[PDB]
C-alpha cells in the first residue's frame, strides 16, 4: 500500500484510525499514529491487507504510537488533501495563532488555527497531558491523522475532540471546538524515528 | 473531549 498521511487503516479487523506520517527507524519503515488506536503487536491493515503491527505506544498520559511496516509498503512524504497531496517538508513546530490543517478518514482535510498548547484531555481511560489544541474540526475515525501546516511542517497526530452526537465537531462554530493533537517532535525522539520528507 |  502507499502510505500517505490521513488515510484509513484498521486495527485487528475492528477499529479504524488514520495514518499520521511516514517515518523510518534505520532500515525499518513505519508510520506514527495515536496510541489509543491499538496495543503493541495489534495488526494494521490498509484496504484489507496486513501492512504491519503496532511496535510501541503510550496511552493514556501521552497518546502516541508507531506501526512497523513490512518491506513491501511504499512510504511517501505526503498527506492526503482530497485527491491532492500536501508534501511533508519537516517538523518545525508552529506557534499559537498559526494556521494548521489536519487530514483523516472521517472528515477529510480540515483547517483552522492553533489556539492553545499544553492542554490536558480527560478521557475515560485517564488524562493525556501536553496536547496542542486547534479549532479545525474532526470526527471519530480521524484519530492518528496528520496535523500539518500548508507549508508542509508536520505538527502532530490527532488525539481527541469535543464531538457532538453526529460524531464530529464540524457542526458547531470554530470558537467552540477543541480538537487536540499529540506533538510530533517527542514521538520522533522517543522512538528514534526520522520523518520521510520530499 | 473524547478520543477519536
Amino acid at each position: 500500500a502507499n502510505i500517505v498521511g490521513g488515510i484509513e487503516y484498521s486495527i485487528n479487523n475492528a477499529s479504524l484510525c488514520s495514518v499520521g506520517f511516514s517515518v523510518t527507524r534505520g532500515a525499518t519503515k513505519g508510520f506514527v499514529t495515536a496510541g489509543h488506536c491499538g496495543t503493541v503487536n495489534a495488526t494494521a491493515r490498509i484496504g484489507g491487507a496486513v501492512v504491519g503491527t503496532f511496535a510501541a505506544r503510550v496511552f493514556p498520559g501521552n497518546d502516541r504510537a508507531w506501526v512497523s511496516l513490512t518491506s513491501a509498503q511504499t512510504l511517501l512524504p505526503r498527506v492526503a488533501n482530497g485527491s491532492s497531496f500536501v508534501t511533508v517538508r519537516g517538523s518545525t513546530e508552529a506557534a499559537v495563532g498559526a494556521a494548521v490543517c489536519r487530514s483523516g478518514r472521517t472528515t477529510g482535510y480540515q483547517c483552522g488555527t492553533i489556539t492553545a498548547k499544553n492542554v490536558t484531555a480527560n478521557y475515560a481511560e485517564g488524562a493525556v497531558r501536553g496536547l496542542t489544541q486547534g479549532n479545525a474540526c474532526a470526527g471519530r475515525g480521524d484519530s492518528g491523522g496528520s496535523w500539518i501546516t500548508s507549508a508542509g511542517q508536520a505538527q502532530g497526530v490527532m488525539s481527541g475532540a469535543n464531538v457532538q452526537s453526529n460524531g464530529n465537531n464540524c457542526g458547531i462554530p470554530a470558537s467552540q471546538r477543541s480538537s487536540l493533537f499529540e506533538r510530533l517532535q517527542p514521538i520522533l525522539s522517543q522512538y528514534g524515528l526520522s520523518l520521510v520528507t520530499g | 473531549a473524547a478520543p477519536a
